[PDB]
């Protein structure tokens, strides 16, 4: 698995710095992402492209698979990543014109901070919605690093417990949403025996997604062993088309979102899942999803952090579906 | 005005599975609120599952008998008020198999131990339910509720009930 | 069966401030980030910066040659004085599945409603004719409208550019200022002496300095006739709006700078093949394929077009008008 | 002046080209006109583009051309360096060009009989109409780049195997 990656030349006319990772290339200027590797070359919107970057650099390539779009993306194999152009693409993998290459994943994801990094420019926040950030356009002006440092938030058991992730508060600096104004801010009546003040628990989740500065970002709040809840605020478009190594449910709390459901494999449409407050479905292993919000919502992503998994959805000891009826 | 849209017992929407080319059955497609307004009071019904966990759908409504478990456990409020009575018990291994998985029903009976604590959930609440402790709910009015834990005892599963399957 | 003409106004949203619309069993509504549409059956999203664009050129280019794809979903075909209407007509996945919705209309009556969408949709500030750069956004509650932009009379030769009762040259005193992204074009009219008499004959203009002024994107404009034969150069920036599936061959002559064609399939929108052309160079689109056109920099291209009714059914009962 | 848009030449040009996914580059008939006139002979003229009957040719400006004349109307754009274009209205067209026929015809070196129509100028990007009824004929002092809109006829050379990509 390869470790060799570059810094090239800053582009006297974009200002930009171009970048090498194996066979891949990376350049920008004023619209575009351009790529290329042994044998091809693709375009994505510059916009399309650093939102997509910046989910794959702070989710540490995910779970799966993290499609830019229908040629680019990365498999995560946890410690080691693939970043491909058209494996799953029917039209170039019947013409075996598929290209990926294998790395070391602190070394592709340097060189995706870098990229990130260099083309991020002044007043673009490429983790927030559109209509509340600039735009990435042109050529080379200041950065935006602050945004696209963000540290990233996991509790190890449950928000709020001593030594654990803390609540989100205005003093902390996480004021809430204009999109989530009228969510209720108060806490649980917590009231604790005495020597049990460390056991007893609970804090206002939906006031915490109210706060939270990003979107499409799942982060932990409860663990149980393996099982996972990363809820998460989402408006506009999930940035990346998810094809996970597991199966995964979506539970909605507020407002509504469509996924756009595709074959993992071929990338085929295949259904659409319209989901209001309440409503919980399941991801099967072998689609790839996209989804849809108009206003500001608060999701429930709920994961199986087992490493046994993808092994298993392989061999067919584990279904691609949970659940059968 | 900006309007944050929140499901209740009474007031909820199901969306649902369109179809192009797939087995809406796949999709595992339920309402969470659905589902507790058919059930009896505090009847854990899996709303999902992966592998051994579960996510539970419950209503409360009274007061529940004792649970305790050998793990961790999470409850979320999704709907009205719902009290929570914490107690340590004296020997958990009484009470619970540690080598069991997901919530057990430890009874009516008051167990034996001492009071650790209360807590009082509104709607998007969430609490503790930590191992070695037994757990009771109060609601007033009928109030909905969901459950991070492992399938068990207490699970309840009626896929073919609760799904759509269009 | 004859085709339809059946369209309605429905009600205006008071949060958003939106009036959606219905053309047959297709409706139209926009929000704050999205178009959503739907058919008997089915229903589908298109960001609404994308769907105004695509929108825009459908609408000025009175449904064009053979299909219009706003995308991998929906779009129009042109069948010229009748048009379709389609969601996953070119889509292998919803075809294969039968799951493709089509409705045919009388042109005109899909005209007016697309026009009213086009009008009630775009806002104050955003102009969907223009490059990202050029112009304000699209997202948010109604604010006004835009309809100067989208009102823009066609141009289009009759014999050719500057002759006498023919479409003008551009200048600044006729609203026409070079474009940021041609400042260093040249623009020298050509030298033209006419002996006494002949002076509606003898006729030469500045093309690239015509080109270099255009106040709009993707928009192939008349500039000269010849029978059939068309030259519709235009000035391209960005991304062309639409995948264009042509129902004859089109050619591409690239005159200044550079653009990327990511060229598909026409039926089932699978990738075929990636055509990048700079200065000079001149290429077909075959007529088995969708084109989408990208371009850095504002370009100059040439689209040579045959506008003979004929070809679409020569070709149906070659594919590429030169075998070798 | 920061501003550069980038314009071909005779002398400096760069090719673009076709990638393949699934499909024959053939099938897109790529050339570049500069590189197609840079190798004709001084005013042959190369079909580069073909639609049915209708073409545009690419031609090399060189010296003096001999008359054309045609039963249709045509167009000349100028693509690199100056070319002067000559007019005269024919006193009997018919007795050069059969109408109802289509393309240029090329009418010899000798000077037609008619009339002065005028004279035109031509620098890059320059485009031209050669008007039905007129005799028309080129200078160019330095080898220039030009292109015609017209129909296949006496005078289009045809040579796509040479020109275009075929891999
Ligand atoms: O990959 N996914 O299913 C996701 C990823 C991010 C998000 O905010 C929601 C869902
Ligand atoms: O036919 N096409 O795909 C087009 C359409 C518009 C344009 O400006 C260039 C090419
Ligand atoms: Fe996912």
């Amino acid at each position: 698995a390869r470790t060799d990656t570059e810094h090239l030349a800053i582009n006297n006319e974009t200002g930009y710095r171009s970048f090498r990772a194996g066979g891949f290339t990376f350049t920008r200027d004023e619209y575009f992402a351009r790529l290329t590797w042994p044998g091809g070359s693709h375009i994505i919107p510059i916009d399309a492209f650093l939102r997509a970057m910046m989910r794959d650099v702070a989710w540490g390539f995910f779970y799966g698979v993290v499609n830019f779009d229908h040629v680019f993306g990365t498999i995560n194999h946890y410690g080691e990543v693939t970043m491909f152009a058209g494996r799953f693409n029917d039209a170039y993998r019947n013409a075996g014109r598929d290209h990926e290459e294998r790395f070391k994943s602190s070394a592709l994801m340097a060189v995706f901070k870098d990229i990130l990094s260099d083309w991020t420019v002044e007043g673009y926040d490429p983790f927030a919605a559109p209509m509340e950030t600039g735009l990435p356009w042109g050529i080379k002006n200041g950065n935006n690093d602050e945004a696209i440092s963000r540290q990233r938030v996991t509790a190890r058991r449950m928000v709020g417990l001593p030594g654990d992730t803390p609540v989100r508060t205005d003093a902390n600096g996480f004021p809430v949403n204009r999109q989530f104004a009228d969510v209720p801010q108060e806490q649980p009546v917590v009231e604790a025996e005495p020597g049990f003040e460390a056991e007893v628990s609970a804090y206002n989740l939906f006031g915490y997604l109210s706060r939270s500065d990003v979107t499409w970002n799942p982060s932990v709040c409860s663990v149980v062993g393996d099982s996972l809840f990363c809820p998460t605020s989402e408006e506009f478009i999930l940035p990346v088309e998810h094809g996970n190594d597991r199966c995964e449910w979506f539970l909605q709390l507020s407002d509504e979102i469509v996924w756009d459901v595709k074959d993992k494999e071929s990338g085929k449409p295949r259904a659409r899942v319209t989901a209001r407050a309440g409503d919980i479905c399941c991801m099967p292993a072998d689609i790839r999803h996209q989804g849809y919000s108009t206003k500001r919502s608060m999701l429930l992503v709920w994961e199986n952090g087992s490493p046994k998994i993808p092994q298993m959805i392989a061999d067919g000891t584990a279904p691609v579906v949970p659940v059968t009826f | 005005d900006v309007v944050t849209e929140f499901g209740a017992l009474t007031d909820y929407r199901k969306g649902g599975v369109e179809i192009i080319d797939d087995d809406p059955r796949n999709y595992v497609f339920s309402n969470v609120f659905e589902v507790a307004a058919n059930a009896a009071p505090y009847e854990r019904v899996a709303v999902g599952k992966n592998f051994e966990y579960v996510i539970e759908s419950a209503r409360a409504e009274g007061t529940s008998g004792w649970f305790s478990c050998a793990h961790d456990e999470f409850v979320l409020a999704m709907d009205g008020q719902i009290e929570v009575h914490l107690l340590k018990l004296d020997n958990s291994d009484a009470y619970v198999d540690p080598d069991s998985e997901g919530a057990v029903a430890i009874g009516e009976a008051l167990p034996e131990g001492r009071k650790m604590g209360r807590i009082v959930l509104r709607r998007g609440h969430m609490a503790l339910l930590p191992v070695g402790a037994a757990y009771r709910f109060y609601a007033e009015q009928p109030a909905a509720m969901l459950f991070q834990s492992i399938e068990g005892a207490v699970t309840v599963q009626k896929w073919g009930e609760i799904c759509q399957t269009e």
